[PDB]
């Protein structure tokens, strides 16, 4: 019945649903048995994560690496740079491994602090995505999943979050001839949600994202002016259902 | 040097051009006006596939005209080793400049004008509409970082070990100790509110019915499963043994 | 800007990103909001821009009896676009500041190849060959410290610089998918009025 | 020679350099490959009246 409201949010009836109940089902429950292959597969779409990682152990081993470096002094060793020289020369060898080492400390603090600003942009998104996409049914257009969001699903993974977004994809088109509006009595009628479409001889009102034809009745469709001003308009009949209770 | 078209006045000896770069020089012993250029250079990128693919590689001198170094010239510089087909594909190793290489066949390295996507033609109409009659459930995936490792330094220590000789000048570099801290420290308050703010969403902990029936819909794969000792469902446990 | 420093090109040309744009405009135009949710499904224009009136909640007469000055408003509105472009030079001036501030830090970056850093010179060969090579190791290694400065510099604005650029991409696309791929809801994130 | 005992500097920087390099194309990338084909009006551009 959720479902059934998600299939409504989205602009299709739920009796599409409730007649394909099974079919639905079934779909979904393929298509996350396939999420699971998709993941364990060799591109290891995974990336961001294992980037994210990859980045933080880099940049302490560089800045472990930056210890093991002169910076244009005698030697970067701690005592080697006391035992030998005089306290007055290994005053400034001292103050010259302080300034590049602490420039080390710097720089690392910096490009973590970039880094931080980034993550922070990531999660702040992925915050919004799991109260709009997972809290609710997003009308936004690719925010969640690429089709017709239904739903969402979240998933943690080490230092992020997965969404399984479930979404309505149309299938299998068919070419129709439209219309804008129809002639019944010198009326222009036009469809209350729907279109006006023709298999070739009769002229039907559907719902625009899925083929349901109903005969067009004046309970499917308003009046608003005349066949003057339509640019398009069809001439047709318009069934009236009081006509053949009031008869009988 | 080449020779020149500029016009020096008669006591002018150098040249230059902005940000003070010699571009041009008077020839002492003969009035000529010689043009320098830089001697060519620039980065040399390896297009290879997987070694568990092949052991053969191109090489593009990037920005290198083909002539200071089969070759093939395109706008990213000169390519060595792949040869230019006419075809177009999707981008399988972006060179640059819409030239894009592959590892295809004769198994070699090519390279081409990468491929934007099949052409399509829609069948527009005045009065005609396409309606769909079927539709599919697609279950797509986005991954997230949400957060890094918190690191802290003990920058006494880390710009040497046991040393007090140290210490007594650096106490001289004033705050420069205790001002990275407090931006590491920030950093990782940062972190632990980035998880908060992600997934500390709800305040009640909802719990699924011990009968799993939801109208022949499936969650087990997202579900908690009770048999591992973290109750992680199949695709959360597999995402943690994937990234490690 | 040509002194060990590179400027690469782009992987998508100008061609290419015509052609994308191309792409998206005869989407939307012969399929509306279809092609981007699924296969395309051709539509009339006049039924499309029914579909968006009664999405921003005015009904379907409204346009179609309304269809030739709303057609006319549309194309006047265009043209005026295309008047506007042409004028106010600082209207497209977010992209020449872009352009603007990468040539400014390439030009800082070379002109302080020419600094002096405190040493005697600012040539590597003139200390090479005024001063003894034994002690002109501390002058080259304060040129070298102030040229390594620099560039580090230069590469932590340019960080900088490209977080703000991927932010404002992201925000691109972010439009991109909502506002040309669809229809908007949200207030003023597609134009002032009701998209 | 002096420049090689500081070593990681310039790896660093380049490292940093082609991420930024790389992530503008990743950028272009991400706001225009939004559709999967290649679309093209029909060669009648009558739409109505626009
Ligand atoms: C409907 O018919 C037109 C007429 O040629 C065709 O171009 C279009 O592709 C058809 N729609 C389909 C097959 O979905
Ligand atoms: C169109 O209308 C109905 C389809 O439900 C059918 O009775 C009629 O034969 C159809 N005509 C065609 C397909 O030409
Ligand atoms: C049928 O449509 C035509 C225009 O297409 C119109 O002139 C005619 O009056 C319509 N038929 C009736 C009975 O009104
Ligand atoms: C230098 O001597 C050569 C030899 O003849 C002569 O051609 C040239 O004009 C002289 N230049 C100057 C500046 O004296
Ligand atoms: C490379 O140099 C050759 C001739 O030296 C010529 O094709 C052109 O100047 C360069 N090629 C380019 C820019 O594609
Ligand atoms: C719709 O597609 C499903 C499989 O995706 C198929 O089983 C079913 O028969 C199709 N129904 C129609 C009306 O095309
Ligand atoms: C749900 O799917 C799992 C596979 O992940 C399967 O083992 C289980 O039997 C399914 N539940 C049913 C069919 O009720
Ligand atoms: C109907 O379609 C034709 C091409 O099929 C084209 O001229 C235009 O879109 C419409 N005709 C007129 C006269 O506007």
């Amino acid at each position: 019945m959720q479902m059934a409201y998600r299939f409504n949010g989205i602009g299709v009836t739920q009796n599409v649903l409730y007649e394909n109940q099974k079919l639905i089902a079934n779909q979904f429950n393929s298509a996350i048995g396939k999420i699971q292959d998709s993941l364990s597969s060799t591109p290891s779409a995974l990336g961001k994560l294992q980037d994210v990682v990859n980045h933080n152990a880099q940049a302490l081993n560089t800045l472990v690496k930056q210890l093991s470096s002169k910076f244009g002094a005698i030697s970067s060793v701690l005592n080697d740079i006391l035992s030998r020289l005089d306290p007055p020369e290994a005053e400034v060898q001292i103050d010259r491994l302080i300034t590049g080492r602490l420039q080390s400390l710097q720089t690392y603090v910096t490009q973590q602090l970039i880094r931080a600003a980034e993550i922070r942009a990531s999660a702040n998104l992925a915050a919004t995505k799991m109260s709009e996409c997972v809290l609710g049914q997003s009308k936004r257009v690719d925010f969640c999943g690429k089709g017709y969001h239904l739903m969402s699903f979240p998933q943690s993974a080490p230092h992020g979050v997965v969404f399984l977004h479930v979404t309505y994809v149309p299938a299998q088109e068919k070419n129709f001839t439209t219309a804008p509006a129809i002639c019944h009595d010198g009326k222009a009628h036009f469809p209350r949600e729907g279109v006006f479409v023709s298999n070739g001889t009769h002229w039907f009102v559907t719902q625009r994202n899925f083929y349901e034809p109903q005969i067009i009745t004046t309970d499917n469709t308003f009046v608003s002016g005349n066949c003057d001003v339509v640019i398009g308009i069809v001439n047709n009949t318009v069934y009236d259902p009081l006509q053949p209770e009031l008869d009988s | 040097l080449t020779e020149s078209n500029k016009k020096f006045l008669p006591f002018q000896q150098f040249g230059r051009d902005i940000a003070d770069t010699t571009d041009a020089v008077r020839d002492p012993q003969t009035l000529e006006i010689l043009d320098i250029t830089p001697c060519s250079f620039g980065g040399v990128s390896v297009i290879t596939p997987g070694t568990n693919t092949s052991n053969q590689v191109a090489v593009l001198y990037q920005g290198v005209n083909c002539t200071e170094v089969n070759v093939f010239q395109t706008r990213a510089g000169c390519l060595i080793g792949a040869e230019y087909v006419n075809n177009s594909y999707e981008c399988d190793i972006p060179i640059g400049a819409g030239i894009c290489a592959s590892y295809q066949t004769s198994q070699s390295i090519i390279a081409y004008t990468m491929s934007l996507g099949a052409e399509n033609s829609v069948a527009y109409s005045n009065n005609s509409i396409a309606i769909p009659t079927n539709f599919t459930i697609s279950v797509t995936t986005e991954i997230l970082p949400v957060s890094m490792t918190k690191t802290s330094v003990d920058c006494t220590m880390y710009i040497c070990g046991d040393s007090t000789e140290c210490s007594n000048l650096l106490l001289q570099y004033g705050s420069f100790c205790t001002q990275l801290k407090r931006a590491l420290t920030g950093i990782a308050v940062e972190q632990d509110k980035n998880t908060q703010e992600v997934f500390a969403q709800v305040k009640q902990i909802y719990k699924t019915p011990p009968i799993k029936y939801f109208g022949g819909f499936n969650f087990s794969q997202i579900l908690p499963d009770p048999s591992k000792p973290s109750k992680r469902s199949p695709i959360e446990d597999l995402l943690f043994n994937k990234v490690t | 800007k040509f002194n060990g420093l590179t400027v690469l090109p782009p992987l998508l040309t100008d061609e290419m990103i015509a052609q994308y744009t191309s792409a998206l405009l005869a989407g939307t135009i012969t399929s509306g909001w279809t092609f981007g949710a699924g296969p395309a499904l051709q539509i009339p224009f006049p039924m499309q821009m029914a579909y968006r009136f009664n999405g921003i909640g005015v009904t379907q007469n409204v346009l179609y009896e309304n269809q030739k000055l709303i057609a006319n408003q549309f194309n006047s509105a265009i043209g005026k676009i295309q008047d506007s472009l042409s004028s106010t030079p600082s209207a497209l001036g977010k992209l020449q500041d872009v352009v603007n501030h990468n040539a400014q830090a390439l030009n800082t970056l070379v002109k302080q190849l020419s600094s002096k850093f405190g040493a005697i010179s600012s040539v590597l060969n003139d200390i090479l060959s005024r001063l003894d090579p034994p002690e002109a190791e501390v002058q080259i290694d304060r040129l070298i410290t102030g040229r390594l400065q620099s560039l580090q510099t230069y590469v932590t604005q340019q960080l900088i610089r490209a977080a703000e650029i991927r932010a404002s991409a992201n925000l691109a696309a972010t439009k991109m998918s909502e506002c040309v791929l669809g229809q908007s809801k949200r207030v003023d994130f597609c134009g002032k009025g009701y998209h």
